[PDB]
């Protein structure tokens, strides 16, 4: 405890995330709406806008 | 600051991974140069303002 | 993992160095986030850890 803050033990927690093309299991809280064919639209499948 | 010390490093081996032990700092900041690429390149003289 | 203060910045794309090179490599098409914090309450102790 009475080193330099240089020489102070750190936590480290490294998120690696995967830009597959297989189906995506971790995906966060947005809502999923219908589908609208034939029609003019903007779309969102999987994060792809 | 208004008497730094000015020291001149010439005709030696130089090893940089030895400062982190030295002094405790958290960035090695370099300016034209790389703190990890200080080993392999090498300069006529070196000198060191405190 | 848990690191010196120092060897925070060897956590990244592209970085050399004894960390890096002998603990823990990222990769160089690294995509995610590093997340380091201090924690000189908790993984310090007198006389050494």
């Amino acid at each position: 405890p009475t080193y330099g803050v240089g020489h102070q033990p750190y936590r480290v927690v490294v998120l690696s995330f995967e830009l597959l093309h297989a189906p995506a299991t971790v995906c966060g809280p947005k809502k999923s709406t219908n589908l609208v064919k034939n029609k003019c639209v903007n779309f969102n499948f999987n994060g792809l806008t | 600051v208004y008497a730094w010390n000015r020291k001149r490093i010439s005709n030696c081996v130089a090893d940089y991974s030895v400062l982190y032990n030295f002094a405790p700092f958290f960035a090695f900041k370099c300016y034209g140069v790389s703190p990890t690429k200080l080993n392999d390149l090498c300069f006529t003289n070196v000198y060191a303002d405190s | 993992f848990v690191i010196r203060g120092n060897e925070v910045s060897q956590i990244a794309p592209g970085q050399t160095g004894n960390i890096a090179d002998y603990n823990y490599k990222l990769p160089d098409d690294f995509t995610g986030c590093v997340i380091a914090w201090n924690s000189n309450k908790l993984d310090s102790k007198v006389g050494g850890n």
